[PDB]
């Protein structure tokens, strides 16, 4: 019975982190 | 220095999980035990109350 | 209870006193900085009754007490009351008598010397503490937050200090001390709630308003837009339960009170607000300092826990700051409780054992010694 | 004294059965709160442990 | 009859006293149920209304 | 139970995504 | 009966109703804010008899009426009784009709907004007034006394306001609204006259006590000395003749009542007295303001007419105030009725004719408009 | 007749002497 706010944002903020982490590694490799 | 911060997160997250569990479980144990107990106390009191009401009616006839 | 002569640590504000022992990462107890006294003539005989009540006693028995705060705008004006607070704070709840343990008390960087001198004198002559130190609140906040650099906003009940520190150095020419604080925000709320039909004029009533503020108020990321809707519709109102079962419903006043931090003119204060106060401290520091201070706006003290304040302070500085530059606020959940924690950190650092004034040096020099030894 | 005691026997017993009833009617309605406020809040907290598992 | 009526009046008075105590306790329990319920339902409405970003 | 799980997970994810994002932005921005 | 559309001016307080037309130097008529109702069953037929009586009618027939005051410590709650008071004030005394005249009413600066909204609503909807303007009592008090700078001490029947104004500007953070008033003195005197063997509890008795207070009371410059002699000798006693021929002799109650203004604890109030609120309202202002406010403490309202009141407050303020600086109370003969006069001054200013809410703007916006149009 | 003549003359003289005295005091105090 998750509250949508917590489920949706925990996953989205988790994804911002994972995506940003991969972007940091990727961009760092480029730079 | 940054190890202090890591130690703080280690204790806070070990505490968080201990707490999510303790917060919930201490209430579920106390609370469900309390209502189960007092649901029974409530029923037993209601039964006794009915029995006393009956006893009072019987004495009134006596 | 203690197995070592650890220093005892307290952060004594115009609001509350946080207390615990050196070496911990949290206070063990909190007391309001209050001493209460009855304003009525006793009629019954044999009901006990104290001449004065301290801390939580003062609030629990407040129905007939006038409640006074011994600390105002960062300093102790009534030290007889602080001695009762300290006995209660150190011995009744923490269970440690200062006689066998060093004590650390705190102050703002420009706090009048008379206050650090009395804090030192009281603990040495009334409590017989073996050693003393009076600490800078900004130092303590930076230790707790893991910083050596940043602007410390200690925005509590008494005074907003606003001091830049870089690589552990004070940058005093850039301090923007401001007589704008949480006590004034409460007074403003009492006046605007009066406009709504709920006048508050007595101590019990004052304490209710401070409770309303702490539970219902916020600053808002964008005040004028938040007010435009809150002042126009019930959809942004929130109720509060008064002690007698009555209720109060509050609209834009819910955020207009906290807004005084950004708009001090609401209380007749000559100020552009806490974000320009912060900005000017960064602005006045050297050009190779500024980048680190823009990236480290440090939140300590009360009011730092209003909803929207961490996001609002970063936005407001960003709006004043040059482009390209990264503006960042240091505002974790452990925000503000950073000053008590720092007191614990400092008291227990191995590099700070020589900084303790012992009750040797103290009696030879007298309390003026704190001005020569603490910093 | 008997009329007063009988009247009081009735009023006191009436108060007893009135209170036993208001108490039952209290407790019974009260246990409903008692059994559902903790179970609702308890299951809410149970659910929270799971609600927060994301 | 009086001793019996006084027994009933006093029995019932002692019993009503106990019942009155049961009510005082019951109401305190009720308040605890309501207050805890209120606190839980509201602490969650507010915790979730403010804690929306995760 | 107020959402204690969230209060801390919230701090964890906001901090972790902000740090990961700061890294993503720097990793590219450093050029 | 007027030959010009002059504004009507009226102070509808918890005590008296003062009214006249703008441009005069005094209200034309003054009477109590009372609507009375029979508390008995009629037995004679063809006796006329109203359901309710107003003002002087309410007092004239009071032997069988219960008397109510629609204004509660400065706010209007019983608007229906006030409609009757206004109708009587305007048509049976001034012989004017609001329909043909703009109307000015007044309230204290921290008076709940509901008061200004309800007064505006009724004058526009039941009296069809072409325009309205709710004035600030503090503004009107200084206009009448001749000051742009000073403290308004409006100590009348409802509430004491205590507001500093400098160069025509409010200094609102320093307002000390206090729940201490002439209305409390009437009830307190009923209780201390009970101590003397003359109990007073009913409306008629309250009106008798209000008359005793108004004719016999004073505060005195030195309370304790006046008390010591009044409590020891008949030489400080004064008699009062009651409506039914009874005579009451009053001693130290003659001043102990009024003294509550300086010692509010007599009625259970948590307050230091009117002289301290005056003092603090000045002390909270900037030092370049204080020099002008201490020299201009200005009296308005009732109780300011008591012998020793201006000297009593000036003495206490002076004792609390710093030396070199001069402290003075302005207490003109136009006392108790000076706010009405201020209303006349405001209503007749050329600079005020743009401040009116017209009966166009009113209907488009509703009564909440007063909150934006007046101040 | 209550002393109406006095009530006003009293206000006149108290105000005039207080003002004159305030002037006397300032005239010297200004140095
Ligand atoms: N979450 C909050 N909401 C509203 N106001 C707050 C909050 N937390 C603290 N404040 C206010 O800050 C003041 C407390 O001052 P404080 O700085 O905490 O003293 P200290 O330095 O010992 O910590 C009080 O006026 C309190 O109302
Ligand atoms: N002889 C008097 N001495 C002192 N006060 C008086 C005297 N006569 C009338 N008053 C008081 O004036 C008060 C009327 O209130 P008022 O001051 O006119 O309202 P406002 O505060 O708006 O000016 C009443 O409490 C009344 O008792």
């Amino acid at each position: 019975a998750s509250m949508d706010a917590i489920k949706k944002k925990m996953q989205m903020l988790k994804l911002d982190k994972e995506n940003a982490l991969d972007r940091a590694e990727q961009a760092e490799a480029d730079k | 220095f940054d190890d202090i911060h890591r130690k703080r997160m280690e204790k806070d997250l070990n505490e968080l999980q201990a707490l999510i569990e303790a917060h919930f479980e201490n209430r579920k144990k106390e609370e469900e035990e309390l209502v189960s107990l007092k649901d029974r106390i409530e029923r037993r009191r209601a039964e006794r109350a009915e029995q006393q009401r009956i006893r009072n009616e019987r004495e009134k006839e006596r | 209870d203690e197995d070592e002569t650890t220093a005892l640590v307290c952060d004594n504000g115009s609001g509350l006193v946080k207390a615990g022992f050196a070496g911990d990462d949290a206070p063990r107890a909190v007391f309001p900085s209050i001493v209460g006294r009855p304003r009525h003539q006793g009629v019954m005989v044999g009901m006990g009754q104290k001449d004065s009540y301290v801390g939580d006693e003062a609030q629990s028995k407040r129905g007939i007490l006038t409640l006074k705060y011994p600390i105002e705008h960062g300093i102790i004006t009534n030290w007889d009351d602080m001695e009762k607070i300290w006995h209660h704070t150190f011995y009744n709840e923490l269970r440690v008598a200062p006689e066998e343990h060093p004590t650390l008390l705190t102050e703002a960087p420009l706090n009048p010397k008379a206050n650090r001198e009395k804090m030192t004198q009281i603990m040495f002559e009334t409590f017989n503490v073996p050693a003393m130190y009076v600490a800078i609140q900004a130092v303590l906040s930076l230790y707790a937050s893991g910083r050596t650099t940043g602007i410390v906003l200690d925005s509590g009940d008494g005074v907003t200090h606003n001091v830049p520190i870089y690589e552990g150095y004070a940058l005093p020419h850039a301090i923007m001390r401001l007589d704008l604080a949480g006590r004034d925000l409460t007074d403003y709320l009492m006046k605007i709630l009066t406009e709504r039909g709920y006048s508050f004029v007595t101590t019990a009533e004052r304490e209710i308003v401070r409770d309303i503020k702490e539970k219902l108020c916020y600053v808002a990321l964008d005040f004028e837009n938040e007010m435009a809707t809150a002042a126009s519709s019930s959809s942004l109102e929130k109720s509060y339960e008064l002690p007698d079962g009555q209720v109060i419903t509050i609209g834009n006043e819910r955020f207009r009170c906290p807004e005084t931090l950004f708009q001090p003119s609401f209380i007749g204060m000559e100020s552009a607000g806490i974000h320009e106060t912060t900005y000017n401290s960064i602005m006045k520091c050297d050009i190779d300092i500024r980048k680190d201070l823009y990236a480290n706006n440090v939140m300590s003290g009360g009011t730092t826990m209003y909803p929207g304040i961490a996001d609002r302070m970063q936005k407001e500085i960003t709006a004043l700051a040059p482009s390209t530059m990264k503006i960042k606020i240091i505002a974790p959940p452990e925000r503000k409780y950073s000053v008590w924690i720092g007191g614990s950190i400092l008291a227990s650092l191995s590099t700070f054992q020589q900084m303790w004034i012992t009750k040797q040096e103290y009696d030879e020099a007298g309390p003026s010694i704190v001005h020569r030894k603490c910093f | 004294k008997l009329k007063e005691a009988e009247t009081r026997a009735e009023f006191a017993e009436r108060s007893v059965t009135k209170l036993e009833k208001s108490i039952d009617d209290l407790e019974d309605e009260l246990y409903a709160q008692k059994l559902k406020y903790k179970a609702i809040s308890e299951e809410l907290d149970h659910a929270l442990n799971d609600m927060t598992s994301i």
